[PDB]
């Protein structure tokens, strides 16, 4: 069985425009552990992206937290791009504020 | 099905010599060990090798080192031998380390003796002593005795050989040697042994008894400067024949 | 204390890619990675600072050696499993072991193995027997059950030695693990009602919606508990609002001994 | 960490003996007993990890983790059980801690005691004379010589399996010219009925 990733794009704090925050992309429930995660800024991949190490679940799936420090603005559109063996092409999940 | 094979069974060493002991296991185990056994102490690990590709120190690693040659061979080296390193060293093997009920399979042993000088090494003086006539009359059986005396170190294997084949029934050899001078730190030892046959067996004049003692001492490389004969490894027998009368 | 747990996970991959390891091992107190090891670094290293500060290098030296051995044991078991399944390609072998120390002092223990992310073998420390999910796993069950001593071994470790560790680790990260940060809860409109909660530790929180005093568990749409990234978590739980008739909705939040109710007007 | 077992134990053939092993350790992952005959390599005897008693043949091992103590129980003792029995405890990090061992020493059941001190024929290749204390009951102990040029060994148990026969024996020698069999074992407490055969 190959379980396909569940992606969720959210902010560390309730985001008020202008105030610094953190954008989080938490991938979980997937198997096997091979995975490539990127944070996008208006369609382009952000440079300095931090992330946790691969974590394990009681149900034998994995999970990862990819984050980045940013300042949310009204003009900017953020998303998360995950590739996996269970997906024909990269999947995009936009940050819906 | 050989088990754990370590060599040498016996060695004598001069302070400062190099020395490498060998150990092999044919059991396709993964964890191998080197212990040393001393009087009064429980076994103590020297080094261990959890898996073919790793090693690590044990409780008392100072003045030793090892090398995991492969999956079957784990070798102990003594860089600069020292009188404190005199002990019996056992090799051991188990399928895995960390497994809780996995026991240790041990090898035969290595009896090592680091000495200051070598001028204290001595082969044994063997001598057979025939049964008492009083004894045969009173018990109708016959006890011979074999005295191996004046040897140093305790590197001796005594064996009885009636009619040319080895025998163990009716034998009692002391389980530990006797210090001839209990005060001296470097005394020579004496080992006694009995063979007790039936009085009919002794009274056949055509039965031949031989008490042989295998001593482990020096090799060709060991420099010798003393007047007496160099005490190399040797076998020193004594025999006795049946007495009919 | 609350209910705490200690876990070790081991992961093996049959024919990994270039960068992927072949063996990974990570340890968890509650939800915190505490220890890590892999077939690349070949070293067991701490993952919580309070782990580094109270376990001496002797500890990390001893366990570095042990995982190296386990890494190879885990490869041997994997090769075996994959041959009995007649499977080509890259496949996944997983092990999890650990215990829980409940609030009222009772304890639990578990040990189980996985193959390609499914259950394979689940240990029962009370009947002292393995549960096999198929016949490849049946073969391993009989081999392991023949060595009765190694079953009694795992029982003692799960019930005494796992728990003994857990207590020690709790004092090592007391400040981290026994702290309580209660949550900030609001309600928003999106036509649905969203009950959002954030800023809380530990991560165990129940959030439901109630209609006029009765719960609607099939109508509630539950969110997942997500890490924020500063040590706290955030979750939400929504319901769909009826357009034909009004209703007294009320979000309920339980967390770390305190229960709060948000009535919407 | 610390393990304690007693140094040596003496019992009688065909009886029961209990070898205690207490320990205080960092954790606990199982208890082992190892048998080691004198001069030889230890082999695995028993393994205990949960409380209770485990029978394996005519050997039994017990464990109380709470009291932190195991004992080895040997039933119907035979001579071949005269060895050292080593106790070993696996600690929290799976390090074996070893106790010093216990030397188990069996007295054989002597059916018909016949204590005597015989003079053995001189050997033309040695200057020593040799006395042989033999056939005494297991309740007799052999004392180390007091004179510096006489040598007494500790007793030894001999079995002629062809006659199913067991006897104890000590040996004393010396090359000093005062030495005699009648006087060799005076430092020892010998049976009253010991047979001294007239000299030649
Ligand atoms: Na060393």
């Amino acid at each position: 069985i190959q379980r396909t990733p569940k992606i969720q794009v959210y902010s560390r704090h309730p985001a008020e425009n202008g105030k610094s925050n953190f954008l989080n992309c938490y991938v979980s429930g997937f198997h096997p552990s091979d995975i490539e995660v990127d944070l996008l800024k208006n369609g382009e991949r952000i440079e300095k992206v931090e992330h946790s190490d691969l974590s394990f679940s009681k149900d034998w799936s994995f999970y990862l937290l990819y984050y980045t420090e940013f300042t949310p603005t009204e003009k900017d559109e953020y998303a998360c791009r995950v590739n996996h063996v269970t997906l024909s092409q990269p999947k995009i999940v936009k940050w819906d504020r | 099905n050989a088990g754990v094979t370590q060599t040498p069974k016996f060695q004598v060493l001069k302070t400062g010599q190099s020395m490498t002991l060998q150990c092999a296991q044919d059991m396709n185990h993964n964890s191998m060990y080197w212990y040393r056994q001393d009087p009064g102490m429980g076994l103590r690990l020297i080094y261990y090798s959890a898996s073919e590709g790793t090693t690590d120190k044990g409780e008392v690693p100072n003045g030793y080192n090892v090398s995991r040659l492969n999956k079957r061979e784990f070798s102990l080296r003594l860089e600069s031998a020292a009188p404190s390193q005199t002990s019996v060293y056992f090799c051991a093997s188990s399928v895995w380390t960390g497994e809780g009920s996995g026991e240790l399979f041990f090898g035969e042993g290595s009896r090592l003796t680091v000495l200051e000088d070598l001028k204290n090494v001595f082969p044994p003086e063997v001598a057979v002593f025939e049964p008492s006539e009083a004894e045969i009359s009173h018990t109708q059986k016959a006890t011979l005795v074999c005295l191996a005396t004046g040897f140093y170190p305790d590197h001796v294997e005594l064996s009885w050989w009636v009619n040319g084949k080895e025998v163990h029934s009716g034998v009692c050899t002391d389980p530990q040697p006797l210090k001839e001078q209990p005060a001296l730190n470097d005394s020579r030892y004496a080992l006694s042994s009995r063979l007790r046959v039936s009085a009919t067996f002794w009274q056949n004049p055509r039965n031949h008894f031989r008490c042989q003692v295998q001593f482990y001492g020096l090799s060709e490389n060991d420099e010798w400067t003393q007047d007496r004969a160099k005490p190399v490894t040797q076998i020193v027998s004594a025999e006795a024949w049946g007495r009919a009368d | 204390m609350r209910t705490h747990s200690l876990r070790y996970f081991r992961l093996g991959v049959s024919d990994p890619i270039h960068g992927v390891p072949e063996f990974i091992s990570v340890g968890y107190v509650d939800s915190h990675p505490i220890t890590t090891y892999d077939s690349v670094t070949r070293q067991k290293e701490p993952r919580a600072p309070w782990m580094a500060e109270n376990l001496a290098p002797d500890h990390w030296e001893r366990y570095t050696q042990l995982l190296r051995g386990w890494q190879q044991m885990f490869k041997v078991e994997l090769k075996r499993l994959q041959r009995h399944y007649n499977h080509s390609g890259s496949h996944t072998y997983q092990r999890m072991i650990g215990c829980e120390l409940l609030e009222d002092g009772s304890t639990t223990g578990f040990l189980q193995y996985a193959y390609d992310g499914q259950d394979f073998l689940i240990f029962n420390k009370d009947t002292l027997s393995w549960l096999a999910v198929d016949n490849v796993a049946h073969t391993i069950k009989q081999a392991w059950e023949a060595n009765q001593h190694e079953l009694l071994y795992q029982k003692n470790w799960l019930e005494e030695e796992c728990i003994a560790w857990l207590k020690r680790f709790l004092e090592y990260g007391k400040d981290t693990l026994q702290r309580t940060e209660p949550p900030l809860v609001r309600v928003n409109r999106k036509t649905a009602l969203f009950c959002k909660a954030h800023g809380f530790y530990p991560p165990e929180i129940y959030m439901t919606w109630m209609k006029n005093g009765e719960e609607i568990v099939q109508e509630i749409d539950y969110g997942d508990i997500l890490p924020s990234g500063d040590g706290t978590y955030q979750a939400w739980a929504s319901i769909e609002l009826d357009p034909q008739s009004s209703n007294l909705y009320s979000c309920h939040v339980e967390h770390s001994g305190v229960h709060m109710v948000l009535q919407v007007p | 960490q610390n393990i304690d077992q007693p140094t040596e134990m003496t019992a009688t053939e065909g009886a029961i003996v209990q070898i205690n092993c207490t320990y205080q350790t960092s954790g606990f992952n199982g208890l082992f007993w190892y048998q080691q005959h004198a001069g030889e390599a230890p082999t695995f005897l028993s393994y205990n990890v949960l409380d209770g008693l485990e029978e394996k043949g005519r050997f039994s091992s017990f464990l109380s983790r709470s009291k932190g103590y195991s004992y080895l129980l040997l039933k119907e003792l035979q001579m071949k059980d005269s060895a050292s029995y080593l106790c070993a405890v696996k600690d929290s990090n799976y390090q074996l801690i070893w106790g010093a061992g216990t030397k188990l020493i069996i007295k054989p059941d002597i059916q018909n005691p016949d204590p005597a001190v015989y003079q053995l024929r001189d050997s033309k290749s040695s200057d020593k004379s040799v006395c042989l204390f033999t056939d005494f009951d297991s309740q007799t102990n052999v004392s180390q010589s007091k004179d510096s040029d006489v040598y007494i060994t500790d007793k030894c148990v001999l079995d002629m399996r062809s006659m199913d026969f067991k006897s104890n024996s000590a040996v004393a020698w010396s090359n000093k010219s005062d030495f005699a069999c009648a006087n060799a074992f005076n430092n020892s407490i010998i049976p009253e009925d010991t047979f001294f055969p007239s000299p030649e």
